[PDB]
């Protein structure tokens, strides 16, 4: 079973910097898209940052501009770089990943922890 | 167009020679989705023979029955 | 200038019986076809953007099939009793030839991507598509350009053109349309399979289903068009004789058979768009939005 090792988080001052990792375990070569989740306290879990293979990217409202997120093909791995750090970005981050033709997207990670 | 919008239903492999002009009581214009020239000529013995409208005893044939 | 044999080979029977036939499925094609290709847009636009490259190729197939389809009414009408014959023929093959090109380029965006791990951005998927709807029509050129109207018939003026061109159109129909892209689809799903059934995916079952299930369903709906093309061709190409009978037995196959091929585009949403999870998903929330 591939599984998504998740590392990077960690505790920060506010306006510092994080960056966390994500990447597959297994080999599957069917993935095109990768992308972070969180979701803090008494809140949903939402989108943040994705980004396929092809180049494509996306991020939420709230978090552009501050966040960026790049990849590694072949190797199926995702790193965020998360600069100027708020408060209200206090979540637990998830790593997804997304697969070609089946179109499923139940590939998930353990859930890094990120306080501000 | 494609086979399924077709209105030809009549198809010629080979003109008549032999000709009575006094054979003849009608005779039906070939179809224009057929795409290809040529007149069905209906006999007094109720048969039916395609007949190439590029010679000269057709337009004469043709001019005796569409009078008579 | 013996009894002569040139009585003419009549079709009147063949044509009235195959009529009913026709005007039904071609009903059936445009109702289904319009709604599943509409869904299929309508699922990759409202809520959610387009995501992939998938998705630009998706949309193309669907606007394909929808512009297909579309054309079935117009010639409905023609069979019943402005409808210009070179402009409906055109829109008729393009369609045709778009969506087997799509299908094709579906296939080629899923190797380079799987095997040889070659990705391509939104931006240039359409412009590929911009492309392959340029080479459709190209392709789609001897098709209608020679189809005008006539004593309000279409019809093709066979008598101020060659005796091989019915044969080309038939031959460039034959492996443009099936030898081609099933040739592609057929090595590049081989492929791509060969690789995800031995990887450690955790879909790689479906995955592999659902590509044969695209190279099955193809075979069995346009197969039996042109292998009656290929004896269609052969008649032609005077390789085998043929009777008055012969000529009517080949004439309501070419006729019955291609109104099966047509069917083929109201199979391909459920092929490709919503035979994914996401997009299962997100319909059934739209669904449920708007009730
Ligand atoms: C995907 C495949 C297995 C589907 C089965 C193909 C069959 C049903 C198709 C393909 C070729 C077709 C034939 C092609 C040629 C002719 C000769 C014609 O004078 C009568 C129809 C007939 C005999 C067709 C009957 C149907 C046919 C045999
Ligand atoms: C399961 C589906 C996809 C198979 C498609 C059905 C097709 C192949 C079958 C069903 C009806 C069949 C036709 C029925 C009538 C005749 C008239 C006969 O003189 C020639 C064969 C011909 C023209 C058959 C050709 C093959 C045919 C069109
Ligand atoms: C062999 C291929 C069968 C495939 C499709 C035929 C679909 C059925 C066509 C139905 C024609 C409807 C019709 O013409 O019905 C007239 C009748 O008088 C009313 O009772
Ligand atoms: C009318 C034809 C509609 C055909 C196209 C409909 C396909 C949608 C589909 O099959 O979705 C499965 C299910 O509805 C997901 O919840
Ligand atoms: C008229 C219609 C014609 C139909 C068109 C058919 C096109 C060819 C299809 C498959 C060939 C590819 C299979 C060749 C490889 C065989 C061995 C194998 O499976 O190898 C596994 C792995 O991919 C090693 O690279
Ligand atoms: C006219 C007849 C043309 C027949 C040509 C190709 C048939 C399809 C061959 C390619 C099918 C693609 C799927 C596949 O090959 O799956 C293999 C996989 O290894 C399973 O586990
Ligand atoms: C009549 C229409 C049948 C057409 C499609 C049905 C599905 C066809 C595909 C079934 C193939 C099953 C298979 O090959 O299984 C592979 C395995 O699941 C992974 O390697
Ligand atoms: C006849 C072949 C029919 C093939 C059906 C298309 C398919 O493979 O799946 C259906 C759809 O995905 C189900 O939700």
């Amino acid at each position: 079973q591939v599984q998504l090792v998740e590392s990077g988080g960690g505790l920060v001052r506010p306006g510092g910097s994080l960056r966390l990792s994500c990447a597959a375990s297994g080999s599957i070569f069917t993935i095109y898209a990768m992308g972070w989740y969180r979701q803090a306290p008494g809140k949903q879990r939402e989108l943040v940052a994705r980004i396929t293979f092809g180049g494509d990217t996306n991020y939420a409202d709230s978090v552009k501009g501050r966040f960026t997120i790049s990849r590694d093909n072949a190797k199926n791995a995702v790193y965020l770089q998360m600069n100027s750090l708020k408060p209200e970005d206090t979540a637990v981050y998830y790593c997804n990943a997304e697969e070609t033709i089946v179109e499923e997207a139940d590939y998930w990670g353990q859930g890094t922890q990120v306080t501000v | 167009q494609h086979h399924g919008v077709t209105k030809c239903a009549i198809t010629c492999s080979k003109m008549t020679s032999k000709i009575p002009v006094a054979l003849l009581i009608h005779y039906q214009q070939n179809q224009a989705s057929c795409g290809k020239r040529a007149i069905i000529l209906e006999t007094r013995q109720h048969r039916l023979f395609c007949a190439d409208p590029k010679e000269q005893w057709v337009k004469d044939a043709m001019q005796h029955l569409d009078r008579q | 200038d013996y009894d002569e044999d040139a009585t003419p080979c009549v079709f009147t029977d063949v044509l009235n019986q195959s009529k009913p036939v026709t005007l039904f499925l071609y009903g059936v094609v445009f109702l289904f076809g319009s709604i599943g290709n509409f869904l299929v847009i309508f699922t990759i636009t409202w809520r959610r953007r387009i995501q992939c490259s998938g998705d630009v190729y998706f949309i193309n197939l669907a606007a394909a099939d929808l512009l297909f389809v579309c054309t079935l009414p117009l010639w409905m009408q023609y069979l019943l009793d402005s409808v210009p014959c070179t402009l409906l023929t055109a829109c008729f093959y393009v369609a045709m030839f778009a969506s087997l090109c799509f299908i094709t380029e579906i296939a080629l965006d899923r190797y380079y991507a799987i095997v040889y791990m070659r990705y391509r951005p939104v931006k240039q998927a359409c412009l590929f598509s911009i492309f392959w709807w340029i080479f459709a029509v190209i392709i789609a050129i001897p098709h209608f350009m020679v189809v005008t109207k006539k004593d309000n018939q279409c019809m093709t003026d066979y008598d101020y053109l060659e005796v091989s061109y019915p044969i080309i159109l038939n031959v460039e129909l034959m492996l443009g349309a099936f030898v081609i892209p099933l040739s592609v689809i057929s090595y590049c799903y081989y492929r791509i399979s060969r690789i995800v059934a031995v990887s450690q995916s955790r879909h790689k079952g479906r995955i592999v289903r659902v590509l044969i299930a695209v190279v099955l369903v193809f075979i069995i709906f346009w197969l039996p068009y042109h292998l009656t093309l290929f004896v269609d061709t052969l008649k032609l190409l005077k390789w085998i004789s043929s009777s008055c009978e012969f000529e009517r037995s080949l004439k309501r196959a070419l006729i019955l058979t291609e109104s099966l091929a047509f069917c083929h585009c109201c199979l391909n949403p459920l092929l490709y768009v919503f035979v994914g999870t996401k997009f299962r998903q997100e319909l059934h929330c739209l669904l449920a939005e708007f009730r």
